[PDB]
RNA sequence: ACGGAAGGGCACCACCAGGAGUGGAGCCUGCGGCUUAAUUUGACCAACACGGGGAAACUCACCAGGUCCAGACACAAUAAGGAUUGACAGAUUGAGAGCUCUUUCUUGAUUUUGUGGGUGGUGGUGCAUGGCCGUUCUUAGUUGGUGGAGUGAUUUGUCUGCUUAAUUGCGAUAACGAACGAGACCUUAACCUACUAAAUAGGGUUGCUGGCACUUGCCGGUUGACUCUUCUUAGAGGGACUAUCGGUUUCAAGCCGAUGGAAGUUUGAGGCAAUAACAGGUCUGUGAUGCCCUUAGACGUUCUGGGCCGCACGCGCGCUACACUGACGGAGCCAGCGAGUACAACCUUGGCCGAGAGGUCUGGGUAAUCUUGUGAAACUCCGUCGUGCUGGGGAUAGAGCAUUGUAAUUAUUGCUCUUCAACGAGGAAUUCCUAGUAAGCGCAAGUCAUCAGCUUGCGUUGAUUACGUCCCUGCCCUUUGUACACACC
């Protein structure tokens, strides 16, 4: 594990660039404002983050 | 939903690459002038600072406190 | 892990003087946030304490949240061999 | 000496309403008692923050969908103001969940 | 439960009247099959443009390979005459990896190797499970308390009728009163010359200015001044409840028709949505998780590269078309939902240059302020073409210029030229739909660095045909028959 070979390629963009903050997922995962969560995890959490269906 | 075949290998080993325990290593660096003064042996590193001894190869002498820094013939 | 002995000193010295610590998940990050170490030997460093109990670790959305035990607080006293009367700031008690 | 006018201006911002129009309400009882001039408690468009999501987290089952939503109002206000009375008019009567931004327009 | 049994009601996931189509064509995309080292995988009305699954690196699950240990802690064991780590240069390696080796150095009790023990796992098990949503089931149906009937399984209440979309009511009643579901309720859409206000929205007057007609009229500009709020906003609220009337109705529940109105289908569209259940799917979302499996040449993690996108074939969403209601030129010039740069780097106006994609320099905008009045398309008007697989159709094909990207080859994408194929309204079948509806037309947002044919939402141009029936496919309840109860598979 060379300090310049492991973790070597770069994340700038992209799909992994960027993680769940709720399970470190990175399918389904939702970037709008910010959120930077996932699909499921935003259906749940969304009524404390004051989302609340209406239409 | 699968079952793994096994891990066959065309490769027959690669093993730790063991350090080598030397024994007294010092008398090989050092020198002793009976019962006075003591040199040093094959150089001292510059780049590091006094007391630390070099590497004796060939046609170039290695450091190794930096390592990278000092591999200079002489 | 195998940690540069001043290293793993500076990471208790931190833990004591502030008593708690997080250290997000995110390995393979070259620098630990406001502690100029590794996050990866932090991290490890927290479990051994947690292993031997001086430590209780509450992990939330990534994060390692860190306490420190009142046993653990003087085992880390007797390896940084700081004089016993001092607490981390934790202790001292914040009264509003 | 601080006669100077000073054209502050506010802007609120709530998820929810009643605390928002009825912290307006208050920021106007006291510009009011206080005798000062004053743009009134403007509308705004409230932003309507909408997310749609699949409800199951595995895709199967019929495609169903739903939207998630806020609703935000900014109704910012604005007076032709002196400091002291005004700027303690700003660090009073706030509630949880209204936030309360200054300008001065300096 | 079922019935090619009966009865009374319902549904464009049924039909009727039709509209639009799909199925024929090329393209895209997802399955199967085949192939492959790998084409990682899970769904088979409720799978198939789904797992937001628009995979070039990652995502990663597969494959060829290289690293590393992210093996805590306990014990033993070595061991400070060194547990060990790291290492330039070369061999070797794809590598500028001390991976391994040659040597030598450096490093010092964090270690090392054995025993437990624990972590890790997109490993397996949705027929162990939670949570989750889907479906049964967009229908109207459920349930208990005393009370009556039965020895009991249970039943009555939950019903003969009429009525409603509704177990919705009028009622009748060994039933009585109650609970859930429906409704009620919330969001949105509409109406408010009534209120509150407004340089982050508008309008009038009036300045200062531009052009024309010259009569003082128009059209313009202008962070000037004053004033106003109809339009735009969003709060308080108001407004409709079938109102009024005429029919019809054991005259009750209501249903129909006209007027008033903005609105008279529950005003339109929605969101939540009962009991019971499925061996429906999901361990591949989770640090939700039992068990089992693995835990050092690893199913951990990482690095390079390959694939998931291959091709004798079939199948499902969609796209462009088959042209004259057209294609191509000009000219006209109208929106509405959004979103937008921070610990970084978005929306980008304008002035440049270039044919174009584009780049360039300054701007504004953290947001009714700027992009923006997103000057969008279809469409509108004037021309060219002229029934020709033709100027329809634009796939498949060479070359070039750029752009995102560490990396575009197996063509990311754009633009320029050239090539112009298949295609003549599409068999059996089958989908969706009753008013701002279908259909056409785009735009914004998700994914995003770059990528859509997808998808959510939005608005624009805006109809033909019903306003009914159980004939096909199902559904409600009642009656009935059954050798069914894993229930007509
Ligand atoms: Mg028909
Ligand atoms: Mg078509
Ligand atoms: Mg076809
Ligand atoms: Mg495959
Ligand atoms: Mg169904
Ligand atoms: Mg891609
Ligand atoms: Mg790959
Ligand atoms: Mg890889
Ligand atoms: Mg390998
Ligand atoms: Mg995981
Ligand atoms: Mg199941
Ligand atoms: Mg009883
Ligand atoms: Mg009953
Ligand atoms: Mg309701
Ligand atoms: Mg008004
Ligand atoms: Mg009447
Ligand atoms: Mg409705
Ligand atoms: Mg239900
Ligand atoms: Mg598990
Ligand atoms: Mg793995
Ligand atoms: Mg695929
Ligand atoms: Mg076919
Ligand atoms: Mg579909
Ligand atoms: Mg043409
Ligand atoms: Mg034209
Ligand atoms: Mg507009
Ligand atoms: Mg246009
Ligand atoms: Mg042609
Ligand atoms: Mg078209
Ligand atoms: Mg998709
Ligand atoms: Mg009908
Ligand atoms: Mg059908
Ligand atoms: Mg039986
Ligand atoms: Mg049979
Ligand atoms: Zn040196």
């Amino acid at each position: 594990a060379h300090e310049n070979v492991w973790y070597s390629h770069p994340r700038k963009f992209g799909k992994g660039s960027r993680q769940c903050r709720i399970s470190g997922s990175h399918s389904g995962l939702i970037r709008k404002y910010g959120l930077n969560i996932d699909r499921q995890s935003f259906r749940e959490k969304a009524n404390d983050i004051g989302f609340y269906k209406y239409r | 939903g699968k079952k793994r075949k096994k891990k066959v290998y065309t490769t027959p080993k690669k093993i730790r690459h063991k350090h080598k325990k030397v024994k007294l290593a010092v008398l090989n660096y050092y020198k002793v002038d009976d019962e006075g003064k003591v040199a040093k042996l094959r150089k001292e590193c510059p780049n590091c600072g006094p007391g630390i001894f070099l590497a004796n190869h060939g046609d170039r002498f290695y450091c190794g406190k930096c390592h990278s820094t000092f591999a200079t013939q002489k | 892990m195998l940690i540069p002995k001043e290293d793993r000193k500076k990471i208790y010295q931190h833990l004591f003087q502030e008593g708690v610590l997080v250290a997000k998940k995110d390995f393979n990050q070259p620098k630990h946030e406001e502690i100029d170490t590794k996050n990866l030997f932090v991290i490890k460093a927290l479990q051994s304490l947690t292993s031997k109990g001086f430590v209780k670790t509450q992990f939330s959305w990534q994060y390692y949240y860190y306490t420190l035990t009142e046993e653990g607080v003087v085992y880390l006293r007797e390896y940084l061999n700081l004089p016993e009367h001092i607490f981390p700031a934790t202790y001292l008690a914040g009264q509003s | 000496q601080e006669v100077v006018i000073h054209k502050i201006r506010i802007n609120l911002t709530s998820t929810k309403v009643k605390q928002l129009e009825n912290v307006s309400a208050n920021i106007i009882k006291n510009a009011e008692t206080f005798k000062l001039v004053k743009k009134g408690p403007v509308r705004l468009p409230t932003k309507v923050l909408k997310i749609s999501t699949r409800k199951t987290p595995n895709g199967e089952g019929s495609k169903t969908w739903d939207t998630y939503e806020m609703r935000i109002h900014k109704r910012y206000i604005d007076l032709e103001a002196p400091a002291h009375i005004v700027k303690r008019i700003t660090q009073i009567t706030i509630e949880p969940g209204v936030d309360v931004e200054v300008i001065i327009a300096a």
